[PDB]
């Protein structure tokens, strides 16, 4: 009912995380990181159990926890955060059958990851995202290539080595992007020409706006 | 202008026929791109609909989403359709529908459909969460290039404001410095706005520097 | 006599020659802005409906914005505006904006329908502006006035040799000690704003009431 995807080695975590969640999810929860500073009354005890509580009525559902870092602390900044935590203790190892409930976390470093939290049953499965290896980009390419349509001439050399540093996600945007800027002028088949056009342009686009 | 409307009008023909989502054509008030994104938007043959900024704010709360979801709802069921919004807590729920609209188009894409035309009367504030490809992304400033398109597009814009014939465009284009024509358009609007108690009928040449001395 | 003449040629002449506007170049102006100390308010208005040429319009206060039982406000400003366009362009008067500007969720239908109404090109949107206030604190017009508004100047501050006018107008006083000379009034006070001659009416005033 929980995983881990950390990305130490570099960018990416959340781009190939965010891929293969991409690839596949279920019913949409997102906890965004401004929901929780709170700086009212701290009464978040009962937006969490109204949230989760929602996600009690809904059966099936996945909970993105992005950027945990800054909400992992092993002042008041971090009490109302502990209180979050307990609350997570006490919400689903509660007295409750909250077994097809699922969430995902994300993190930055595997240092500060709360080593209470990190206790097996919070975490079952973890995945240390690695830097993109160019024979996960061959193949991550070659599986998002198939049901977009080519020309008879493949050339997949260029788009490995053309692009560097990005993911599943990013590769398939780019891939797709071109298949849509070749798709403008309405041709059946999609010549590579606005492959590397398109993947080149695009993939500098992403290389400069990647923040 | 049509360096900057060029990639705007492709990239909404484009998908009748991923396409950018957020274009930046930005620059200062009184620029007249509503009356050319209109003015193209026509030629664009598909359906107008309007849509402004100080609309998602109401007196109600959450109707920023409700805006957004039902312009999306509207959008996502009908044809692909221009629209068009100007000047881009409740920004931490703009924020929330934002992340979640590319929470939407990252984490999933079904966004082969209609955009999100945006555009904002000054640039001094920007937040630094607007960089990505779906976000903001093309940021075209005033055009480079001379006088020339100023005075194409400003005499388009200014059909029914004549010019005396004595006009070099060099020494008004030489002095506007960190200036654009939108600015010089006011210039015009407070010249023209004086030139009734100068007398004069016809719109002078010093009316120019005097205006942009005089609002600039 | 400068300032008289620049909210005059907004007043007068729109009306009676149309057609100087039109082929004038730009477009015919919009308006004036009228703000700071109250001083003698409203009578330059008056002494505008005096200079009326073929029908009377309606004014309207700032105070009838704001009533209880709130929702009237916009049918008022609806059908006022209703009446404008059932008598061919009307004039319209807005005296006291401060009331309502500045921006109470009830009041920012009635102001935001305001502005939505003003910078609306609906009923018509080249009439006549016109706003006479008190304080210029007033942020929201402050940022929404360039859309359509413009001209702004001082409320009545004139040059040197504008000042007699206003002590033309002013010259309804009391009495200074006798009916010899208006000039004797009119002339031997330089240098004092639209407002700070209401100060001299009122504190020179109250001094020739306290000499017994």
């Amino acid at each position: 009912k929980g995983c881990l995807l950390y990305g130490p080695p570099g960018t990416g975590k959340t781009l190939l995380a965010r891929a293969v969640a991409s690839q596949l999810d279920c019913n949409f929860l997102k906890v965004v990181s401004s929901s929780i500073v709170d700086k009212y009354i701290g009464e978040s005890a009962r937006l969490i159990r109204e949230m989760f509580n929602y996600a009690r009525d809904h059966q099936p559902c996945i909970i993105f926890m992005d950027e945990i870092d800054a909400i992992g602390g092993r002042t008041s900044a971090d009490r109302e955060i502990q209180r979050t935590l307990m609350e997570l203790l006490n919400q689903m190892d509660g007295f409750d059958t909250l077994h097809r409930v699922k969430m995902i976390m994300a993190t930055n470093r595997p240092d500060t990851l709360d080593p209470a939290l990190l206790r097996p049953g919070r975490l079952d499965r973890k995945i240390h995202i690695d830097l993109p290896n160019e024979q996960a980009r061959l193949d991550i390419l070659k599986i998002h290539a198939g049901p977009i349509t080519k020309h008879g001439e493949i050339d997949y050399e260029a788009i490995v080595k053309l692009s560097d540093g990005f993911n599943g996600a990013d590769l398939r945007n780019v891939c797709t992007e071109a298949g849509m800027f070749a798709i403008r002028a309405d041709h059946d088949f999609v010549v590579q020409e606005d492959f590397m056009k398109a993947v080149r342009k695009v993939a500098d686009s992403k290389k400069l706006e990647s923040k | 202008l049509d360096k900057q409307i060029q990639e705007l009008v492709e990239a909404i023909v484009l998908p009748m026929n991923q396409p950018p989502k957020g274009v930046l054509m930005y620059g200062p008030p009184g620029t007249g791109k509503t009356l050319l994104a209109r003015a193209c938007a026509a030629q664009t043959k598909a359906t107008f609909l309007k849509l402004a900024g100080p609309q998602l704010v109401q007196m109600f709360i959450g109707d920023g989403a409700k805006l957004v979801r039902d312009a999306f709802a509207l959008a996502k069921e009908k044809a692909p359709s221009i629209i068009f919004i100007d000047e881009l807590a409740g920004d931490r729920e703009v924020q929330r529908t934002m992340l979640e609209l590319l929470n939407q188009l990252d984490g999933f894409q079904p966004n082969t459909q209609v955009k999100v035309i945006a555009a904002t009367n000054r640039v001094d504030i920007l937040d630094p969460a607007l960089l990505r490809s779906g976000r903001l992304d093309r940021k075209i400033e005033f055009p480079m290039p001379n006088e020339e398109a100023r005075a194409r597009i400003m005499q388009i814009h200014s059909r029914k404001m004549n010019v005396s014939p004595d006009v070099n465009y060099e020494e008004l284009a030489r002095c506007t410095d960190d200036f654009n024509g939108a600015q010089c358009k006011a210039v015009c609007v407070e010249a023209g706005m004086i030139a009734l108690r100068r007398g004069a009928t016809e719109l002078t040449h010093e009316d120019y520097m005097e205006g942009i001395l005089e609002v600039q | 006599k400068e300032q008289i003449e620049k909210l005059r040629e907004v007043v007068e002449t729109p009306l009676l020659h149309p057609e100087r506007f039109v082929n004038l170049g730009i477009e015919p102006p919009k308006g004036v802005l009228l703000f700071g100390p109250p001083g003698t308010g409203k009578t330059l208005c008056a002494r505008a409906v005096a200079n009326r040429t073929d029908a009377c319009f309606i004014r309207v206060i700032g105070s009838e914005l704001v009533q209880k039982y709130v929702g009237e406000g916009a049918r008022m400003v609806r059908e006022l505006f209703e009446m404008a366009r059932t008598k061919k362009a009307c004039l319209i008067f807005f005296d006291e904006i401060d009331a309502i500007g500045g921006a109470d969720n009830e009041v920012q239908r009635t102001m935001l329908e305001l502005i939505n109404q003003l910078d609306g090109f609906d009923p018509r949107g080249n009439i006549k502006v016109l706003m006479a206030t008190n304080r210029p604190d007033t942020l929201d017009p402050a940022l929404m006035r360039p859309g359509r508004l413009d001209r702004k100047i001082e409320f009545s501050l004139p040059d040197l040799e504008g000042r007699t006018h206003i002590f033309k107008i002013h010259a309804r006083s009391m009495s200074v000690e006798r009916d010899i000379r208006f000039e004797l009034l009119a002339r031997l006070c330089p240098n004092s704003t639209g407002a700070e001659i209401r100060s001299v009416c009122t504190e020179a005033g109250m001094f020739a009431i306290r000499a017994r």
